[PDB]
């Protein structure tokens, strides 16, 4: 799918959605395939602490027509 | 490389028919086939599901059968052959309405149910007393090696049901017809009308070539497979006849097998390229009387590999509405060109190739190329008959010049 | 019967051309027409506007099959 990923989102669970979006960087980790992302929080993590974020990522030509030809009486 | 997958659904009328028939499809599957076997009766049947196609190759040994299960059905099976799948059709004089009616779809026409071909001359001394397991003689055999194996046959065994080719039809392909004498009736019924078939017209297996180039045999008899006539013996059992320790039949339905999955007689078109004699790229438009280089490449599937063809007798033709220019294409430097000089008329023309010869594949290319007339630029110039228009010319304004000269100053 | 025809009148037989008029009532000729039901057979309908104004077809590539189209 990286291949298709139009859109990734990130952002703390908490109203402010406007300034509560984190900051995300596209990252190459050494030796592994695939892209990466390195998502920056606004406090750090201690020992034992734990936080919610929600991930949203849209894919695009993911759905393929299948069959891929159709009359016009046909569904889709 | 086979031309078509594989993927073989087998279609039987009684499950015996696998123990009956197993040289046959242990000679099918050591090619790497891959068989399934089910009852032409069964529900589950399908060729197509979600608009592909389950199943390259499809052997309809099924002759009694009155309709398919599933959605099998001559509507289906045509909308097969036009999606370039290959079909083999075995009848028999239990020969069921709808193989009829797939025949009337090809256009091979069964004749009547019971109804059988008879030979009153050459049925087999192992006939049954009716007359009607006829030795076809290969003389009737078509002069086809492509099709029929390049090596000779005796005497095959047939036991089935007469079929004729609609005249109508002209990609039909006479494979074997009966001999002058067989015909085909109700045997046990005297002929009052005129009989479905009589004389060489009887055919015994027909053959199609599609313009997709789908490939469907009908053969008259399943018999014909079955390891009994792959074993037997045969003699004519008029006296005067030999006796043959073997029947041909084996040799010709592998050969037949082969040419129906695309095994033999599949022929490729590469590129093809055009251009001016001497230039290493095609113009945009050729000029009337240029002199243009035509080339193609042209390739054979031998045992699964495709190879440079062989062909002698290709032929270009350069088309605008009737041919202008038809020329046999030089086999040259591995592929196949010919030098030729442009028409006197300028137009859309199209270099056509259409190597259409029996068994072997349709091949067909065209490249359209418009041919313009000369450029102004182009024109004959300093012409030597003209030479004094020129001096006249050029004597004028000299003249002109002198006198304007004179006239002001004298 | 003729080519013209057929391709104008394909299924226009059957449209309320006007509400006092029956089915296949052309506007201009002011008469209901004459041949109502028949196939096409070598052309297949492409496109017809939306009032109809111009139709389109494409003719039918040559039988796969051998048949003739009769």
């Amino acid at each position: 799918l990286e291949a298709r990923l139009a859109h990734l989102g990130v952002q703390v669970k908490g109203e402010d959605e406007e300034e509560n979006n984190l900051e995300v960087r596209e990252t190459k980790i050494k030796g592994k395939s695939g892209r990466f992302f390195t998502v920056k929080l606004p406090v750090a993590l201690d020992p034992g602490a734990k936080i919610s974020v929600i991930v949203e990522t849209v894919y695009t030509h993911v759905l393929h027509p299948y069959p891929t030809q159709i009359t016009q009486s046909e569904k889709q | 490389v086979c031309a078509s997958g594989p993927r073989t659904l087998v279609l039987l009328d009684n499950l015996n028919v696998r123990e009956t028939h197993s040289l046959f499809f242990r000679s099918l599957k050591d090619r790497g086939f891959e068989l399934t076997f089910k009852t032409a009766d069964d529900p589950s049947l399908s060729l197509i599901k979600y608009g592909e196609f389950l199943y390259d190759n499809l052997i309809i040994f099924s002759p009694s059968v009155e309709d398919f299960g599933g959605n099998i059905n001559v509507e289906t099976i045509s909308a097969f052959i036009d999606g370039g799948g290959s079909v083999l059709v075995a009848a028999s004089s239990d020969i069921g309405d709808p193989l009829r009616e797939l025949g009337s779809e090809c256009g091979i026409e069964f004749d009547e149910e019971k109804t059988a071909v008879i030979d009153h001359h050459n049925y087999d001394i192992s006939d049954l007393g009716q007359h009607t397991l006829i030795v076809a003689d290969t003389e009737n055999l078509l002069k086809a090696p492509t099709i029929v194996g390049k090596s000779s046959l005796n005497p095959i065994l047939f036991r089935g049901v007469g079929m004729v080719a609609d005249p109508d039809n002209p990609l039909v392909l006479d494979i074997l017809t009966g001999s002058s004498t067989s015909y085909s009736f109700f045997p046990d019924k005297p002929i009052t009308q005129y009989p479905h078939a009589v004389g060489k017209n009887t055919l015994l297996i027909a053959g199609l070539q599609a313009r997709n180039n789908a490939r469907v045999i009908f053969s008259g008899s399943l018999d014909f497979f079955s390891d009994s006539f792959f074993n037997s013996a045969v003699q004519k059992a008029a006296p005067g006849s030999q006796r043959y320790s073997q029947t041909g039949n084996y040799e010709l339905a592998v050969a037949l097998s082969r040419w129906v999955f695309k095994e033999e007689g599949v022929l490729r078109v590469g590129p093809v390229s055009h251009h001016r004699v001497g230039e290493t790229a095609p113009p945009n438009a050729y000029t009337v009387t240029d002199l243009v280089e035509y080339s193609i490449v042209i390739q054979q599937l031998s045992n699964g590999k495709w190879v440079p063809f062989d062909g002698d007798d290709i032929q270009l033709e350069f088309v605008r509405i009737d041919p202008f220019v038809r020329t046999f294409l030089k086999k040259k430097g591995g592929k196949y060109s010919v030098q030729f000089k442009l028409p006197d008329v300028y137009g859309v023309f199209q270099f056509k190739v259409d190597y259409n010869r029996l068994g072997y594949t349709h091949l067909y290319s065209s490249t359209q190329v418009s041919v313009r007339p000369l450029q102004h630029t182009q024109y004959e110039r300093f012409i030597p008959s003209a030479y004094p228009y020129y001096a006249s010319a050029f004597s004028m304004m000299l003249g002109l010049f002198i006198f304007s000269i004179v006239f002001l100053h004298m | 019967n003729c080519l013209m025809y057929k391709m104008c009148y394909y299924r226009f037989g059957q449209v309320y051309t006007e509400a006092k008029r029956p089915p296949g009532f052309d506007r201009v000729r002011n008469a209901e027409i004459g041949n109502k039901d028949f196939e096409l057979d070598v052309l297949e309908e492409a496109y017809t506007t939306e009032h109809w104004l111009v139709r389109i077809y494409k003719v039918k590539d040559l039988d796969n099959r051998g048949l003739s189209r009769t």
